[PDB]
């Protein structure tokens, strides 16, 4: 998603809530950083470090489904008309073309005569 | 507390105390196994079972039918009028209703 | 000149050598393969007379290495 | 011939020494396994029975080498795993293995349905005791239960189907005998017997309707990586519906109709979600979905083309998915997680593996004439005498089975692996000889594929 | 006799560096050295054959490896050497012949020199295959096997960004356009029991759902066009040898070769001759434009492939087999001399991709600019420069025709549109002062690029004196209007050099000119990476996270399942927690069970 | 060889008459590479085959004839339908190649004459037109997965056709 | 072609000395550009413009600051593209 | 900080402006022009005034903000070997080189295993010492430098030793 104008640079001020906003977020990426550091930078170690943010990351989507969607209201049941839906939309598409090739090989013969596979 | 649970230990064979292996532990063992009876199979089931598969041995009448097709086209071509097919395993049905 | 790139290698290079040591080795019976169909009598169509429909091998056309497989 | 010396294997582990068992077990499996492609090819016009219908003789089933050709190759990948533990814990999951080769050789080989159903429902308990044991993650029984709970939900309705036709229409037993069947009425009766027997193969042969079976099994990792294997031995396992739906019900198609849509959007959307998933273990396993619905579509089309295509899918699926999961395996035990954006790196730290890597990859797309290729155009070609819609929604699917396979290819193909440090030695001779005993007799089966796709053909 | 087994040699001589691949013998630094010692002899054993076919004989071939024999069918490697199969042989041949040598000098002294022939040798197996396609299963082998080969070259560089989806879109374009092939493949088979290609030339049927949702949608995957285009600048990230095979002759080809093998069914059919030319109409100058305002050396020349492939789409519409490839036969002469001789620039001031950066002047390397001169005018509409020859036959023959008007209108715009781009390279990079690219840059003439650009430079200006006196042809177009048609093909780049060499001057003196900000361009890339590289995976992958996976996949398929678990177990807690000991509570119960039975029940 | 039809016989002679310059390239080359290796390996293929001496011809060719109409013995029986069965499909596997001759014969003619196509031969033409018209009829196409039992069912459908239009008219 | 620890400081000597509105007799490679040398706080990003130009184009925006002084950005520049062994 | 958002803009202008030029002594003219714009507002100094000039400094650049600018040959992002042919390997996998392999090049393996000792016994030290900074916390930005000058190594080690070379 995009808006008239892409943002990169645009609407920015100094001030003094934004002063300290950037000293919040170098504080806890220079915290998670030196956690790493220490891990890094020694021969005795030799194995792949797990990290917190990773495994949370693969537990969002393998697991945390049933704990969810128990508020369902109305977003959960338009959800099932875009997912059961589309197998009822096909169904009268691939009729409609049983109905046209039925009555062609008992009555006027479309099938060729080459035709003999299948 | 987990008292006795927490226990782990980090193995991997490498090349330390073990100089070039497969299977863990013991020398004598891992080279007349990994690259003896494991090359074995690899060397009959492979090469020496690639002749059957399907060549050789037929194979469902796969060649029969040709030389057995070629024999009645000329055969049905030089008395008879219909080639093959025509009106084939069903002479004189009793009725159809 | 330099240190260069580094791989395993001597993993990688021994595997390729040690398949070929047993291709190679069942690889002779595949060079005698070839010496049959010059040696031994390859095929021959003939239509046969009313004594025997089937001797050591039933049906044997192409290679005489088929017939030797159908009677075990 | 084929149960008696597999049978001997059993007390084989059990007596020898306690430094030897894997060379044993290794080796002698590799020599039946060769008696497999020596006795059991010889067929005429209708292929004649074995012998007594205790173990039968194969009409289109070529997939019984396909299972003599895992028996040594789950193995091999085990070594690394299980080793740590006791002796008599290596000793039971060895014979595990050879008691669910046991069975599956029984499935395969048998000309019956009343027998055969004893056999199709009896390797699950095998199975049961590998999958929840020995995970190396949680939720193990978030798996083991589903194992059970969706098969035999499906496979206890053939009990009061297959018994309902013998007891009207004299027995089931040979097939071969089988002429007696007469064709259905077409009666709201009949609907449900139809069902029954359908079911049973609709969740081992898994569609976009209960087919979360599959991927649980997967993702929770019986042992390492070579007994996920055995679960894809299961899904082409499922192979009755070739032969119920041939003899037992042939004029019914009426009701396979709304059932070949429900496997032909799983194709779209089963391949959707295998493209944002985070673990490379359920990147196969989404994969296995849509290669067997291929299988679902051409069974329910009943053409004598399809069955060519269905078969040789069946083969095709069984070497190169498992080849795809030893791949996984390779990864799993060096890196020890499932996650396929951590573990990044191939030629610059997996030289000769990443050859394996992209072979296997390839074999999803449509490569020079392999197998898979054969396998899947008769489906395609098949679909279109069905059905001239088929190849609009057929065809967007072979764009994402392209995304299926490059997608794993992109995420381990970069010169990173900045935290990692570990996976010094890329392959310790096995590991490769692992996937080059997959591969090449794909290769092989390019000079000679009559072997392998063989309904009357 | 010989003509049978000579043109098996030609295939035998390719895969013999494969068979070498696999250990066999020793051969240390002297592999790449062995694949040009290998195409060499592969050349002269591909000449005799088409001295022949000049003369008489015409022989198809079959090797008696029938894998399949299924359901009345019979599938061997067949190997077709009819017209434009035997006369595309040896042209391609000699392509490879410089471009494979060329790679001794560019890419040297690097770990990874053998695996870089590797893939290269499978690249011309697999076309070599698709060319002598006698079978609809043997096409398959080369159409995709190209397209699957593309991965290894395009992504040839380990690259951490952007040159991993390079290769990726290559193949994800191309099976969009499987679709039509595939479709194509199954209607052959439903139709004719037959399946192969030989068929087709008896008992032809009329229907416009075989070549239009089919070959035509199969000539949008390959060969770009119209449809998916956005591939061809991405292939630039790839070693310049690379992108050279994949843009003049091998990959090119694929794509309107299939339409020129089957031309009976085009020339019966109407509504295929209208849509052809109308796909054709849109490819001239949508990537002629984006030739202008794209200024990279590599990729002025990528999308400059399109633009004369927009003239191989006319030739398929007019319906001219005979003048179709002899476009292309000629279009593999150049453009293996332009992609590889700016590509010796880049290699020698350090590593600009840029025009605007590079100054090499025709004094500075006489060797290279001079190919540069010969190679960007035969482009153009020349009277003698191998262009009339191929060119000027495809403008003079689609002006009397019963076919659209306003797409011969389109495409006299791009005859005179190809010296644009083409004195681009020339005065924008060559011509005048330097744009000095870095400070002391090392730029000489090495031995092995004098033995491969002045043995293309003979097959660059003789091409139309061999290729088009030898070939027999079919009926002559040439004969009304001196001016409106005759003279149209050479006026336009007349017109166009002079309208180019107006436009760009005015730039290149300017000094108080100043550039706008505003400007009405839809010529950066043709908007194309704004549609299929931002809007096309996202909605793909929107429906695939937002839906799918969070709704079907994982909560409402699965929704099944608490329906007999967490329902069940409502029920079994109604009679597990139910009742608090007491004797009395069971016993009461016992009243109702024997009422239940004697008033509630029938029986009794 | 007997069973293949193929062209009469082939005229190609050339006259070599208009430019000297040197006689023919593709001549002179043809007559090289017939010395060099073309005789060498002639010498070769006669060596293997006198070396041969003993031959064996066996019986080749299997007989199984007849044994009863499967249209004839019917109401489920083990002992007699599986017999009759098993000749309805070794004549569906003999008629599967049969077709693939027709195939190859009108894929001589395409060979053969290339610019003719459709203007000569015509013989091989109708005679594809005839065979796979009839085969389409008889054996599967419409008739699903192969099945004797079933195939007595579609040649009754066909028999069934035929007295209803030939009652009206 | 390899670049010298002497070449890398000659060829960054060079650029400097032609920069006109610097006096090459005053600064010669030691000096700081920041307060010993005449250079403004607009002139000090057009002097590393130059720079990159003529050597290996490579020029990190935050890392602009850090660099000053001609002897450090001489070192800088050589660092990250791996000079002198 | 607002004199660093000057020196950025003026850093994407002056490489911004060889897109639209072909030639350099235009490009020297143009580059002039650009200095005049930027001193007459540079001696006055603002909070409200210069932050709403910077503000406006997006406009009018935006307009012609793409005509495929020149990114460099060997440069992060853009086009043009970003990762191409500087691949490579990582010191991770040096150790894992087995016996006899191993025994070619024996100066290249005593020199590493000299080093290798040298960074294990420095790494007890170096991990008291990045504790020994003032911070209580964890870090802020930047990593510390070292003030011991005895027994050198500033913390990291492997941070600019092994690295990737064309």
């Amino acid at each position: 998603x995009x808006x008239x104008x892409x943002x990169x640079x645009x609407x920015x001020x100094x001030x003094x809530x934004x002063x300290x906003x950037q000293a919040e977020r170098l504080a806890i990426r220079s915290r998670l950083k030196r956690e790493y550091q220490l891990q890094y930078y020694d021969p005795s170690r030799r194995g792949v470090i797990e990290d917190p943010a990773l495994v949370r990351w693969t537990y969002a989507r393998s697991a945390n489904i049933y704990p969810n969607f128990r508020p369902n209201t109305k977003t959960s049941l338009l959800g099932a008309l875009f997912g059961i839906g589309p197998l009822v939309f096909w169904y009268y598409v691939f009729k409609t073309d049983r109905d046209r090739k039925e009555k062609l090989i008992q009555e006027g013969k479309l099938d060729r005569t080459f035709n003999i596979s299948y | 507390r987990w008292q006795e649970d927490p226990e782990p230990e980090d193995e991997n064979l490498y090349e330390k105390n073990p100089d070039s292996h497969g299977y863990d532990k013991d020398p004598a063992v891992d080279i007349w196994n990994m690259r003896v009876v494991f090359f074995f199979g690899f060397s009959i089931v492979l090469v020496l079972g690639s002749t059957f598969v399907a060549y050789l041995p037929d194979y469902r009448m796969q060649e029969w039918a040709r030389r057995e097709a070629e024999r009645l086209v000329k055969y049905r071509e030089a008395h008879g009028l219909p080639i093959m097919e025509s009106n084939c395993f069903d002479p004189s049905k009793i009725q159809l209703p | 000149r330099l240190f260069i790139i580094k791989p395993s290698g001597f993993y990688d290079k021994r595997f390729l050598k040690l398949l070929r040591f047993y291709i190679l080795l069942t690889g002779i019976p595949v060079a005698i393969g070839i010496t049959l169909i010059n040696v031994x009598x390859x095929x021959x169509x003939x239509x046969x007379x009313x004594x025997x429909x089937x001797x050591x091998x039933x049906x044997x056309x192409x290679x005489x290495x088929x017939x030797x497989x159908x009677x075990x | 011939k084929y149960i008696i010396p597999t049978i001997m294997l059993m007390p084989l582990t059990w007596l020898s020494k306690n430094n030897m068992i894997w060379v044993n077990s290794t080796a002698h499996s590799l020599l039946i396994s060769f008696t497999s492609l020596l006795l059991m090819n010889q067929f005429g016009d209708n292929s004649l029975n074995f012998s007594l219908l205790f173990f039968s003789d194969s009409l289109s089933t070529p997939l019984l080498i396909l299972t003599m050709w895992l028996l040594p190759l789950m193995l091999m990948a085990s070594q690394h795993h299980l080793s740590k533990e006791n002796l008599t814990r290596k000793k039971l999951f060895i014979t595990m293995l050879i008691s669910l080769q046991l069975f599956l050789i029984m499935t395969f080989t048998a000309m019956e349905l009343i027998l055969f159903y004893i056999l199709f429902e009896a390797t699950l308990v095998p199975t049961l005791i590998i999958i929840t044991r020995w995970g190396n993650q949680t939720e193990r029984l978030n798996a083991g239960l589903y194992f059970l709970f969706y098969t035999l939900a499906g496979s206890l309705p053939l009990l009061v189907a297959l018994i309902y036709i013998q007891n009207t229409v004299g027995s089931l037993n040979f097939l071969m005998l089988q002429y007696w069947v007469q064709p259905v009425h077409n009666s709201w009766s009949n609907v449900f017997m139809w069902l029954a027997c359908m079911m049973a193969f609709m969740v081992k042969m898994p569609l976009y309707g209960l087919h979360l079976w599959l991927p649980k099994a997967h993702v929770e990792a019986p042992i390492a990586g070579s007994m996920v294997l055995a679960a894809v031995l299961l899904k082409l396992g499922g192979y009755g519906m070739l032969r119920i739906t041939l003899i037992l019900n042939p004029m019914t198609d009426f009701m396979a109709y709304p059932f070949i849509m429900l496997s032909l959007w799983g194709m779209i959307m089963t391949s959707s979600i295998c493209l944002r998933q985070t673990d490379l273990k359920s990147l196969i396993a989404y994969s296995s979905v849509s290669h067997m619905a291929l299988v679902i579509v051409a069974i329910l089309i009943q053409t004598p083309w399809s069955y060519m295509g269905a078969t040789a899918l069946m083969i095709a699926h069984g070497l190169t998915s498992s080849m795809l999961f030893c791949l996984a395996n390779s990864n799993y035990e060096r890196i020890h997680s499932r996650t396929m954006i951590l573990a990044r790196g191939l030629q610059t730290l997996l030289p000769l593996m990443a050859t394996w890597w992209l072979l296997a990859s390839l074999t999803n797309l449509a490569l020079p004439p392999t197998i898979n290729l054969i396998g899947e155009l008769f489906v395609v070609m098949s679909t279109f005498s069905w059905s001239n819609i088929t190849i609009i929604l057929m065809g967007v699917n072979m764009v994402i089975t392209a995304l299926y396979s490059l997608y794993m290819l992109i995420m381990t193909q970069r010169g990173k692996y900045t935290y990692h440090i570990n996976n010094i030695s890329p392959s310790f001779t096995r590991e490769n000889a692992l996937m080059s005993l997959h591969i090449l007799p794909l290769l092989l089966l390019t000079l000679n594929p009559k072997i392998i796709l063989g309904p009357l053909y | 006799n010989m003509f049978s087994s000579l043109s098996l040699v030609t295939l035998l001589l390719l895969t013999m560096p494969i068979m070498m691949m696999s250990f066999n013998t020793y051969k240390p630094s002297n592999y790449p050295l062995y694949v040009k010692t290998a195409i060499s002899y592969a050349f002269i054993t591909s000449m005799i054959p088409t001295m022949m076919f000049i003369h008489s004989g015409q022989e198809l071939i079959i090797s008696n490896w029938h894998w399949l024999t299924i359901q009345t069918l019979k599938l061997s490697l067949s190997f077709k050497m009819d017209y434009f199969s035997m006369m595309f042989i040896p042209v391609a041949l000699f392509v490879t012949w410089s471009i494979m040598e060329f790679s001794m000098w560019y890419m040297y002294s690097d770990p990874n020199i053998n695996k870089f022939f590797k893939y290269l040798l499978l690249f011309l197996i697999t076309m070599l295959i698709l060319v002598t396609a006698n079978n609809l299963f043997q096409l398959f082998i080369g159409w995709e096997g190209v397209g699957i080969m593309s991965f290894l070259l395009i992504g040839w560089w380990y690259g951490r960004a952007d040159a991993n989806t390079a290769a990726l879109q290559a193949i994800l374009y191309n099976r969009i356009g499987d679709i039509g092939f595939i479709l194509a493949m199954a209607w052959f088979l439903t139709n004719l029991n037959t399946w192969d290609l030989q068929q087709i030339f008896m008992l032809n049927p009329s229907d416009s759902n075989m070549p239009l949702i089919g070959l035509a949608l199969a000539a949008t995957g390959k060969s770009a066009q119209f449809g998916l285009h956005p591939w061809l600048p991405s292939a630039m990230e790839g070693p310049t040898p690379v992108s050279a095979l994949l843009h003049s002759s091998t990959m090119v080809v694929a794509g309107i070769f299939l339409l020129i093998r089957f031309y009976p069914l085009t020339e019966n059919n109407k509504y295929i001759q209208s849509i052809t030319l109308c796909l054709g109409a849109i490819t001239t100058l949508f990537t002629a434009m984006c030739a202008l305002t794209q200024n990279d050396i590599k990729k002025i020349i990528a999308f400059s492939t399109s633009s004369q492939l927009g003239l191989m789409m006319v030739t398929i519409g007019i319906n001219q087999p005979y003048l179709a490839f002899l476009h292309i036969c000629t279009h593999a002469f150049f453009k293996a001399m332009l992609f590889m001789c700016s590509g010796s620039i880049i290699h020698s001031l350090n590593d600009e991709q840029d025009i605007r950066k590079m100054g090499g002047l025709f004094k500075a390397m006489p060797f290279t600019t001079t190919a540069l001169i010969v190679g960007s005018l035969a482009l153009t509409g020349m009277p003698f420069l191998t262009g009339f020859y191929s060119k000027d036959l495809i403008i003079e023959a689609a002006n009397t025709s019963y076919t659209n008007a306003w797409a011969l209108l389109m495409t006299l715009i791009a005859t005179s549109f190809t010296a644009i781009y083409s004195t681009r390279i020339i005065f924008f990079a060559l011509l005048g002062q330097p744009r000095f690219p870095t400070l002391v840059n090392i730029n000489e003439n090495n031995p092995l690029l004098i033995n491969s650009i002045k043995r293309l430079l003979i097959g660059s200006l003789f091409a139309g004196y061999i290729i088009s006196n030898n070939i027999p042809p079919t009926t002559i177009p040439q004969m009304t209007m001196p001016y409106y048609l005759k003279t149209t093909a050479l006026i336009v780049t007349i017109l166009g050099f002079i309208l180019a060499l107006e436009i760009s001057n005015m730039t290149k003196n300017l000094k108080y000119h100043y550039p706008s900000n505003a400007f009405k361009f839809s010529t950066l890339l043709g908007y194309f990476p704004t549609i299929m590289h931002r809007l096309a995976p996202y909605m793909n992958l929107s429906m695939s996270q937002k839906s799918a996976s969070s709704l079907l996949d994982l909560i409402w398929l699965e929704a099944i399942l608490p329906k007999t678990i967490s329902l069940a177990q409502m029920k079994a807690s109604t009679l597990v927690t139910n009742q608090k000991g007491l004797i009395k509570l069971y016993f009461l119960s016992f009243l109702i069970t024997i009422l239940i039975s004697m008033i509630l029940f029938n029986f009794h | 060889x007997x069973x293949x039809x193929x062209x009469x016989x082939x005229x190609x002679x050339x006259x070599x008459x208009x430019x000297x310059x040197x006689x023919x390239x593709x001549x002179x080359x043809x007559x090289x590479x017939x010395x060099x290796x073309x005789x060498x390996x002639x010498x070769x293929x006669x060596x293997x085959x006198x070396x041969x001496x003993x031959x064996x011809x066996x019986x080749x060719x299997x007989x199984x004839x007849x044994x009863x109409x499967x249209x004839x013995c019917q109401e489920k029986d083990v002992l007699c339908m599986f017999e009759a069965e098993m000749q309805w499909r070794r004549d569906y596997k003999v008629d599967q190649e049969i077709v693939n001759i027709i195939q190859e014969r009108l894929k001589a003619c395409q060979q053969r004459e290339g610019e003719s196509h459709r203007q000569n031969c015509a013989k091989e033409l109708e005679q594809f037109t005839q065979v796979v018209k009839a085969y389409q009829d008889r054996y599967x196409x419409x008739x699903x997965x192969x099945x004797x039992x079933x195939x007595x069912x579609x040649x009754x459908x066909x028999x069934x056709x035929x007295x209803x239009x030939x009652x009206x008219x | 072609p390899p670049l010298t620890l002497e070449g890398i400081k000659d060829r960054v000597l060079y650029v400097l000395k032609l920069y006109d509105k610097i006096d090459p007799e005053k600064l010669s490679v030691n000096s700081h550009f920041m307060k010993d040398l005449g250079l403004d706080s607009l002139d000090q990003v057009e002097i590393i413009m130059a720079m990159e130009d003529e050597f290996g184009f490579e020029i990190p925006d935050i890392d602009a600051e850090k660099l000053m002084c001609p002897q450090e950005i001489v070192d800088y520049i050589a660092d990250k593209k791996d000079v002198y062994e | 900080t607002h004199q660093q958002k000057v020196l950025r803009l003026y850093k994407r202008a002056l490489r911004h402006l060889e897109s639209w030029c072909i030639h350099r002594d235009k490009y020297r003219y143009f580059a002039c022009l650009l200095r005049a714009r930027f001193d007459e507002h540079k001696n006055e100094k603002d909070m409200v005034k210069a932050t709403q000039l910077l503000r406006e400094a997006e406009e009018e650049f935006w307009h012609g903000q793409h005509p495929q600018p020149y990114i460099f040959p060997e440069s992060p992002g853009g086009t043009s070997y970003e990762r191409y042919e500087c691949y490579k390997v990582p010191e991770w996998c040096l150790d894992d080189w087995h016996p006899s392999e191993k025994a070619m090049y024996p100066d290249y393996f005593a020199k590493r295993e000299q080093w290798k000792k040298l960074r294990r016994e420095s790494w007890e030290r170096e991990v008291x010492x990045x504790x020994x900074x003032x911070x209580x916390x964890x870090x802020x930005x930047x990593x510390x430098x070292x003030x011991x000058x005895x027994x050198x190594x500033x913390x990291x080690x492997x941070x600019x030793x092994x690295x990737x070379x064309x």
